[PDB]
DNA sequence: ATCTCCAAATATCCCTTGCGGATCGTAGAAAAAGTGTGTCAAACTGCGCTATCAAAGGGAAACTTCAACTGAATTCAGTTGAAGTTTCCCTTTGATAGCGCAGTTTGACACACTTTTTCTACGATCCGCAAGGGATATTTGGAGAT
DNA sequence: ATCTCCAAATATCCCTTGCGGATCGTAGAAAAAGTGTGTCAAACTGCGCTATCAAAGGGAAACTTCAACTGAATTCAGTTGAAGTTTCCCTTTGATAGCGCAGTTTGACACACTTTTTCTACGATCCGCAAGGGATATTTGGAGAT
């Protein structure tokens, strides 16, 4: 079945969450899309990654391997997955 | 005395920190010292971490560490907080930290 | 299959430094984590250090150079000084 | 009836999240994000739940990170609310671009 | 005749980001390279292309954090550059905590 | 020596980055981070120097340097 | 050589050598000194066509690092790769800040 | 002669004749071309450092042009990773053909 | 200044679990011991290039004069996002089964590596000549004044 | 909105030097050949991923109310920038003095390789039990209200 708009399921509660957690007091009506936005940019760029190691390794399953290497390749080394 | 940690007073184990040397092409050929001088390393770094991650378990009123733990470690410390400071540690949250200005008045 | 792992070395480890304390297993999973990292970053150096220098081999002088770039100020003093202090032991012996 | 002033209870869910560790965008919604992105670059593809387990936990901590930087900005120029234009700036200053 | 506060500021912008040469004289530069050298080992010697190489850096590392500066005094709605904004950019880089 | 870089020198700096109105207190901060910046390059620096046997600090020791502060510079050995 | 059998400018045997002086693995495959020689001389032609028409508007027989400079920051994917290089003796591309312009 | 004055090696030769094949009226001064020979550099390393970790991720103990191709997938943003694998896929192609 | 009350913290009980400390039996890896050999430390040498020196002028840095315009402080109201309420969608949880496919296994071998001889591409070194630098003039694009 | 007034842009011409082509010699690439092992293809498998369902209720969405924040508007002391005067040192030029980098030759030794002996560390499995961690109740510190 097609996937459509799922970005949606990122809601405001979930990003107010966040910010509270990053210490932000108030937050503009606006913040929720470009938050959106932004986290759709990061997962596609670790995702593109990911996916190119699960296929060099010839497998159709992505593993908490290719994702610690997609992160460790953009910066973002990641503990508690292996490696 | 058999082993080669033995050998060199250490926790960490000497041969494998020379096999893992050796299959990893970092160079054709490895010195005698090399795999004691960095299993001695290895072995005070994850001894400064834990440590501090142990302090905290104790001032959070706990006897087993949480990634929480090894968390505050790291960034209530200055050193290590610059050699993790691109690193995430999964379950460890942030620094409780709420700027002045926000601060009721 | 085996799953190599540092765990029994960091048990040790942090029975030598908090003799009742405790680590859950995803603490246990950073830990290795972090052991494996910091290896890398150190094991790497060292190899650029020696290509540098035109050398075939990765001694304990590399990786002490190695410890000295990426380590920061008092991390990089103690970890030298654990380092040679066990280099001389071993020498010492066999 | 009783009311708390606007912003003591944004006080309070900052101590609280600030003291947990627990991940904030809930689990289904961001797992059919990451199989739907994935699905724009392979058909056919299959997730270990620790590797989406793995993406959300960087996530979070990536946006939680962005907040601060955001926050930070919204400070430097006398307000206490963020906007988009602190997060552009934040992620300007940071060398993220797209 | 005038030019009134500004102008000759915009000028040269212009001119400067046209241009590719140093901007800092070669001798300060150099003293101060070798002052910190020399804090960290004693009895040293340098490659001119070494100091050159650090100057490099040195510059196009500091029109960077200007121009990040500069946004971050306009993110304020200002046109001056204080210290608060190198501050800000510089944590935001994370060179900072 | 940390005053060689001096006042016009950083506003042409300044200039090159775009900035056409600069506080008094900018020249001192300036100077200040300057400092942290040339340290630790040179402080990787002279490691390579002092690892590699020798008394002069090379193009390439630089470069190094520059490399691992994640701070590529092409044109002198790269 | 090498290098004629796969049509490139690029030496098929030097990135050959050089993989196998570097360390990258035990053994090195026949495909990949060409595949790799191949994507650098692809990469360098890039550059260059960019580089050469900066020296052109530019009014220039020459490629300068300016010109390079140019090359790499006006265009959005070079730009990227090199996101943490300095060229050096490039400047920068010039730039000024809207609200700093007088109406 | 006797003592023999080093010898240093860059790709200067081919950074030249590719000009030509796209500029052929158009120069370059030496710190371009040395620029240049710094980004072939740059870009070989961080090319075979990647393969060389695919390699080892994947238990292999070889590097293949199709390490050098995900490599490439993974170094290259958008159009230009295109391009690349283009390039380097015919190559090989080639190269296979001619005996 | 004092009381009302709400949500986080503390207290009570129960109980699941994941941990540390066993004991276990056992593949795989480290150590032990022998041997082959190439790397690199040393010692001796040449000369490339870094330091330095001494001078002289020309332009840059420093300091000064002034007031335009900027940032900082104050004020205020329309906007807007926080708090609290209500409705009910959809996530979470727990178990199920079917199977797609990750990972382990085994023989056949193509393909890389290694060694030696033969061929040649590319680095070193050389400098004539034109693209570019530098100097002066003349055109053009704008700012500040009235 | 039009007329004087700088400063950068462009036009021109004579010198300068580093492009870029050519000369020559070698070290490294190619060719040919013998050897073996990592990789591949094919067979077999059961962990764990997708898929579903179904009940439960925790959390999202949508709504009303309004407190307070953003930002528009206004004022102005004073910090900058622009232009002039003054003081100081950077840059350029011509070497010569010799530091220390890097080339060359070498054999002692340290590490690679491989085979046999020894024992570490992993996977499987059980246990005491303190540490949590969740469901339920109470006390508590202070925001906000009278
Ligand atoms: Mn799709
Ligand atoms: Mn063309
Ligand atoms: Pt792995
Ligand atoms: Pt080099
Ligand atoms: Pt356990
Ligand atoms: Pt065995
Ligand atoms: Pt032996
Ligand atoms: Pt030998
Ligand atoms: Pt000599
Ligand atoms: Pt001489
Ligand atoms: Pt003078
Ligand atoms: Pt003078
Ligand atoms: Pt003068
Ligand atoms: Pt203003
Ligand atoms: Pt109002
Ligand atoms: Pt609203
Ligand atoms: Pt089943
Ligand atoms: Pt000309
Ligand atoms: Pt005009
Ligand atoms: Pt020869
Ligand atoms: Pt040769
Ligand atoms: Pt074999
Ligand atoms: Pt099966
Ligand atoms: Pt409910
Ligand atoms: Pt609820
Ligand atoms: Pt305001
Ligand atoms: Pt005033
Ligand atoms: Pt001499
Ligand atoms: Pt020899
Ligand atoms: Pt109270
Ligand atoms: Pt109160």
């Amino acid at each position: 079945k097609v996937l459509r708009d799922n970005i949606q399921g990122i809601t405001k509660p979930a990003i107010r969450r966040l910010a509270r957690r990053g210490g932000v007091k108030r937050i503009s009506g606006l913040i929720y899309e470009e938050t959106r936005g932004v986290l759709k940019v990061f997962l596609e760029n670790v995702i593109r990654d990911a996916v190119t190691y699960t296929e060099h390794a010839k497998r159709k399953t992505v593993t908490a391997m290719d994702v610690v290497y997609a992160l460790k390749r953009q910066g973002r080394t990641l503990y508690g997955f292996g490696g | 005395a058999k082993t080669r940690s033995s050998r060199a007073g250490l926790q960490f184990p000497v041969g494998r920190v020379h096999r893992l040397l050796r299959k990893g092409n970092y160079a054709e050929r490895v010195g005698a010292g090399a795999p004691v001088y960095l299993a001695a390393v290895l072995e005070y770094l994850t001894a400064e971490i834990l440590e501090l991650a142990g302090n905290a378990a104790r001032d959070n009123k706990k006897t087993r560490i949480i990634p929480r733990h090894l968390q505050l470690a790291v960034r209530n410390d200055e050193e290590l907080n610059k050699l993790l400071g691109r690193v995430t540690i999964a379950q460890g949250g942030v620094l409780p930290n709420i700027q002045s200005v926000l601060l009721p008045k | 299959t085996r799953k190599e792992s540092y765990a029994i070395y960091v048990y040790k480890v942090l029975k030598q430094v908090h003799p009742d304390t405790g680590i859950s297993s995803k603490a246990m999973s950073i830990m290795n984590s972090f052991v494996n990292d910091v290896f890398e970053r150190i094991a790497g150096e060292a190899s650029r250090l020696a290509h540098y220098n035109k050398r075939s081999t990765i001694t304990s002088r590399e990786i002490q150079t190695a410890v000295r770039l990426l380590l920061p100020g008092e991390l990089a003093k103690h970890a030298v000084s654990e380092g040679t202090k066990a280099v001389t032991k071993y020498t010492s012996a066999k | 009836p009783h009311r708390y002033r606007p912003g003591t209870v944004a006080l309070r869910e900052i101590r609280r999240y600030q003291k947990s560790t627990e991940l904030l965008i809930r689990k289904l919604p961001f797992q059919r994000l990451v199989r739907e992105i994935a699905q724009d670059f392979k058909t056919d593809l299959r997730f270990q739940s620790s590797a989406v387990m793995a993406l959300q936990e960087a996530s979070e901590a990536y946006l939680v990170a962005l907040f601060e930087d955001t926050n930070l900005c919204a400070i430097h120029a006398k307000r206490v609310t963020i906007m988009p234009k602190d997060i552009q700036l934040a992620r300007r200053i940071r060398g993220e671009r797209a």
